[PDB]
RNA sequence: CCCGCAGAAGAAGCACCGGCUAACUCCGUGCCAGCAGCCGCGGUAAUACGGAGGGUGCAAGCGUUAAUCGGAAUUACUGGGCGUAAAGCGCACGCAGGCGGUUUGUUAAGUCAGAUGUGAAAUCCCCGGGCUCAACCUGGGAACUGCAUCUGAUACUGGCAA
RNA sequence: UAGCUAGUAGGUGGGGUAACGGCUCACCUAGGCGACGAUCCCUAGCUGGUCUGAGAGGAUGACCAGCCACACUGGAACUGA
């Protein structure tokens, strides 16, 4: 299959694009504590179906603008 | 061009050559794709002096690799067994 | 101490700077010895301690102790400063290498001879 | 087969009416060479009387240690006053490599090849007291299996 | 790079016969052993703990004729080898070629054996070895060449080989003047009085 | 508030051994009965008994060999502030094998010997020495 | 590299000796000259200064200086503390954060197990081999504690539902 | 050093490149980054490794090898795979 990620929409307001925060849960190298850690990504969506506060899966593609090398596959869990 | 060639690694007045597969425009003792055998011109009169992986050499010559005069001489020395 | 508090702000021991700003941390430097002095020590000791004041080659003007019994330094006398504190004098941080550029070896010495710049007597 | 050795002698003082008065304290450890370790303090006005009181107190007040073949069994930590002490059996980890005043008690204790590292304070009067406490609460595989059934 | 001095002085600081002058006569008789290692030698030392460890290391080096960087390298090799580091260290000191030439009775002392080894009078396995610290493997044959065979020294040395204890890990045979280092010496096969835990602990501080 | 009931259980057992207490009661859970079954199995407690219907109460009958107490030192390793997950190679032995370390592996709550034999590591709960 | 020649013949210094720290006396100096890494020596009998005799440690080196780590558990993750030694905010409310009672079901993100790809070669480590040995060179392995993907396990933690 | 950013963030279309792309231009939207530390300032080639350490770490990155950058200083292209 393809490698994909899941994350939540952190903001919405851009012209056929979105930005998604990813939560990786990584152990501290010295201290041995599992710490949450984000990764904000500028993600493309044609016809901008996902709004703010959603949860969306996301795959990597060719560059579509500056940063923006990521595009959604499936919007889940939109509940407001 | 990729070349199966020798690369000098022993001490002073005592060379040990390792036969590698390098992009030919690298340095001699520099970057190689894979090493594929060795050649000690002394070693002693014991057992080997030279072993050399003929399957990988045949693979690279199948790919288009060239072979220097020493490596050709060593393959002409270790023909199939001797 | 709580592991969260160290994730927020890690441990940090200070730098523990150098006693000898002979800059770059070079083993010796050379200087010009702007003047030559004798200086009285701190309280439990009493002597007159033979000490020069030196314009180094890196710009720093530092004062420097002169080891051994009797020297031949006078005011221009390019010397090779070494590094090493004399605790008994307030503010000398360096020594002069005896047996170096314009600093002769100690006259009539026989033991610990290498650290005073004196050659082996022929016998 | 008694194997006595002295660790520390000191000069303490008292400060009476007319000047000071100086006394000497020994600190010795005896032990047979197979468990059986004791320490004694002892203090007197001259040094040989001090060491003799120390030996005489150390020959009594002697404790059993459950040694292994020639060494400890499991790593053990003994603490006394300000003096924290680690030991590790070092299964033929050759030679007794301990701090001062711990080398002696481990030497006459009959152990041969442990690894130590005292921490904290390392006053000799309290670093033994932290080796015996230590070697005292170190128990053997026939004692743990005695406790917990098997 | 080697000692070159008064030998019995070194044997007199240690308090023990270091076998440094084995030679013609019997037990010392002109050493004043124990009495005075220098001018204040009549004084008892009251030696420290560092002093006993140090003095044990010096006993062993002054026996086998090794200096400190070489000895220290033997301690590193004995440490990394599997087993008991004291026993490994004595096994490394006993495999030295000058030592094996001394044990076989080819030299009267270890310095004389070291000069036999040094002056190309000794072959191992039919090849001449010039080096005092060559490490003799088990099942080797070390012998004297045709030059420096039937020279007086070695004969006299074999004469005083019978006065000593005939080591178990050798094939001493003096007829052909060749020997076989058969196995590594066990710790229980040598000397019984050196305390190698003291030199393990000396280097491990 | 209570945020580590396992360390609370081990605290009950340390302070029961230290007070020559005959038996120790506490609120019960699946993990505490799993650990308690490991402790009875390895010989550090005498018995356990879970009673109650709507509020279960685990009860550990403690052991005392001589006058001394059997549980010499019980420690909590994987606390909630910092959890400790060891592999089958990193999996420690306590008092050089004379003292078990209760590891929660995927196959269940086991000891260090039993889970190193089973070929799988996990979350190391407590050292019992 | 081998053989032959002549003759011990061409071939030993450097630091230290009060304690720490292995190794001691005499003479000169007399708060001076000077020593010193710290403690500190020297104001007339100085094992601390300068010399000598003696000894100790290293050795074609030996000392000093500079720099790093160690010792230093004196930044403590392993592995420290906070009544009085330095250290509990003057006290609360509370957002983000950290942590979260108990039972069942599902997931399997953390966690664990296995597999695959990769983690260059040299270097470190192990077992061998060649230079008379050693340093050195070298064969094979281990290792590179990682990351990614796939396959599973589901006790604990997390997500979801009750 | 708490705000930084207007080709700036995104979109549509044209151009450009070997190739995606604000790479460039016109128009439209008003975004984007930031206390998980942006922006500014000081320092610095990076790594395999080296030194020390029981270890975890700490320091460092001379030789050897991989990558980057530079070629008196600042800029530009031409030829050419």
């Amino acid at each position: 299959k393809i490698r994909t990620l899941q994350g939540r929409v952190v903001s919405d307001k851009m012209e056929k694009s979105i930005v998604v925060a990813i939560e990786r849960f990584v152990k501290h190298p010295i201290y041995g504590k599992f710490i949450k850690r984000t990764t904000k990504l500028h993600v493309h969506d044609e016809n901008n179906e996902c709004g703010i506060g959603d949860v969306v899966e996301i795959r990597e593609c060719r560059p579509l603008s500056k940063t923006k090398s990521w595009t959604l596959v499936r919007v889940v869990e939109k509940a407001v | 061009m990729v070349t199966i060639r020798l690369a000098r690694h022993g001490a002073k007045k005592r060379p040990f050559y390792q036969v590698v597969v390098a992009d030919s425009r690298n340095a001699r003792n520099g970057r190689f794709i894979e090493r594929v055998g060795f050649f000690n011109p002394i070693a002693s009169e014991k057992e080997e002096g030279t072993r050399l992986d003929l399957d990988r050499i045949a693979h690279w010559v199948g790919q288009g690799a060239t072979i220097s005069d020493r490596v050709a001489a060593l393959i002409k020395e270790v023909n199939k067994a001797a | 101490a709580t592991v969260n508090q160290l994730v927020r702000k890690p441990r940090a021991r200070k730098v523990a700077k150098s006693n000898v700003p002979a800059l770059e941390a070079c083993p010796q430097k050379r200087g010009v010895c702007t003047r030559v002095y004798t200086t009285t020590p701190k309280k439990p000791n009493s002597a007159l301690r033979k000490v020069c004041r030196v314009r180094l080659t890196n710009g720093f003007e530092v004062t420097s102790y002169i080891g051994g019994e009797g020297h031949n330094l006078q005011e221009h006398s390019v010397i090779l400063i070494r590094g090493g504190r004399v605790k008994d004098l307030p503010g000398v941080r360096y020594h002069t290498v005896r047996g170096a550029l314009d600093c002769s070896g100690v006259k009539d010495r026989k033991q610990a001879r290498s650290k005073y710049g004196v050659k082996r007597p022929k016998a | 087969e008694l194997q006595e050795k002295l660790i520390a002698v000191n000069r303490v003082s008292k400060t009476v009416k007319g000047g000071r008065i100086f006394s000497f304290t020994a600190l010795t450890v005896v032990g047979d060479g197979n468990g059986r370790v004791g320490f004694g303090y002892g203090k007197a006005r001259e040094v040989p009387a001090a060491i003799q009181k120390a030996m005489e107190k150390a020959r009594r007040n002697m404790i059993n240690v459950a040694l292994n073949n020639g060494t400890l069994q499991h790593p053990v930590k003994g603490v006394h006053t300000g003096s924290r002490v680690f030991m590790q059996p070092a299964s033929e980890g050759t030679g007794i490599i301990a701090g001062g005043a711990m080398r002696a008690v481990l030497e006459v204790a009959g152990v041969h090849n442990v690894l130590a590292k005292a921490y904290g304070s390392t006053n000799p009067i309290n670093v033994v007291r932290a080796t015996i406490d230590g070697l005292e609460n170190m128990n053997s595989p026939e004692m743990v299996a005695a406790k917990r059934g098997k | 790079a080697r000692y070159l001095g008064p030998k019995l002085k070194l044997s007199r600081r240690e308090g023990t016969d270091l076998f440094l002058k084995s030679g013609v006569r019997a037990i010392d008789t002109k050493c004043k052993i124990e009495q005075a290692p220098g001018q204040h030698g009549a004084r008892k030392p009251r030696l420290s703990d560092y002093g006993v460890q140090l003095r044990e290391k010096q006993k062993v080096r002054r026996i086998y004729g090794v200096l400190e960087r070489q000895f220290r390298n033997y301690y590193k090799e004995a440490a990394r080898l599997k087993g008991n580091t004291g026993e490994n260290l004595l096994a490394l000191l006993e495999g030295r070629l000058d030592n094996v030439v001394y044990r076989m009775g080819f030299g009267a002392t270890r310095a004389e054996a070291r000069q036999l080894v040094s002056h190309k009078a000794i072959m191992v396995n039919g090849r001449v070895v010039n080096i005092a610290s060559y490490q003799v493997s088990p099942n080797d044959v070390v012998s004297i060449r045709e030059k420096a065979k039937k020279q007086s020294r070695v004969k006299a040395a074999l004469e005083l080989a019978e006065q000593r204890e005939k080591p178990t890990w050798l094939e001493v045979d003096a007829g052909k003047m060749e020997g076989t280092f058969k196995r590594k010496p066990e710790r229980s096969d040598l000397s019984a009085d050196i305390n190698e835990h003291l030199i393990v602990e000396l280097y491990s501080k | 508030s209570m945020q580590d009931p396992i360390a609370d259980m081990l605290t009950r057992i340390r302070n029961g051994q230290a007070a020559n207490k005959a038996a120790v009661t506490m609120p019960s859970s699946k993990l505490k009965v799993a650990i308690a079954n490991v402790l009875k199995e390895e010989g550090f407690i005498e018995d356990f008994k879970v009673e109650g219907d709507t509020k279960p109460e685990l009860e550990l009958t403690l052991k005392y060999f001589q006058g001394k107490a059997v549980v010499e030192s019980i420690q909590r390793v994987s606390r909630p502030g910092l959890r400790i997950y060891k592999r089958k190679d990193e999996l420690p032995k306590v008092m050089a094998g004379l003292g078990i370390a209760v590891v929660s592996t995927s196959k269940g709550v086991m000891t260090d010997r039993a889970a190193r034999q089973a070929g799988l590591g996990g979350e190391i709960i407590c050292y019992v020495a």
